[PDB]
């Protein structure tokens, strides 16, 4: 596999590792999106201390509503984290 | 690379 | 780095080893989007060896009709790809 | 992994 091919994998595999976790296990609650956040993207996002913030991040990445991130939505985090990254080169 | 949280929400 | 953060990094390395080879260096123009496809995706995606091809995919993929793929819509891409790898397990 | 292009395309 190359580095592309290995990053799709990584994807996939770090989204299932949080939803999984806890009821629907093919969408990340509140607890799951958090825990995701402060523990595999500490390089790029501060880490979340208070419920406003878990609360924010959810309703922004929740776009069809129903209070959970799907797999979709996720991916769209994903974009806005890669697209944000331009900054620094 | 910190990226402000006020450019993601 | 994470696993999902070397992810994000690698994403953005290999947009624009593609993206920078002609032209605009920051779309990829058809043959660079080929390449790219058949490079780093042989193990997702089969070869593309048709003019026809190339050219539907493009087309797919050009939501704003400039004849080029830029990063926001290579990142659509790659979450068709992620996407639709969830058959394999 | 292959995925059939019909369903990207
Ligand atoms: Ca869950
Ligand atoms: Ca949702
Ligand atoms: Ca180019
Ligand atoms: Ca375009």
């Amino acid at each position: 596999m190359s580095e592309l091919e290995k990053a799709v994998v990584a994807l996939i595999d770090v989204f299932h590792q949080y939803s999984g976790r806890e009821g629907d296990k093919h969408k990340l609650k509140k607890s799951e999106l958090k825990e995701l956040i402060n523990n595999e993207l500490s390089h790029f996002l501060e880490e979340i201390k208070e419920q406003e913030v878990v609360d924010k991040v959810m309703e922004t990445l929740d776009s069809n509503g129903d209070g959970e991130c799907d797999f979709q939505e996720f991916m769209a985090f994903v974009a806005m984290i890669t697209t944000a990254c331009h900054e620094f080169f | 690379t910190k990226i402000d949280w006020n450019k993601i929400l």
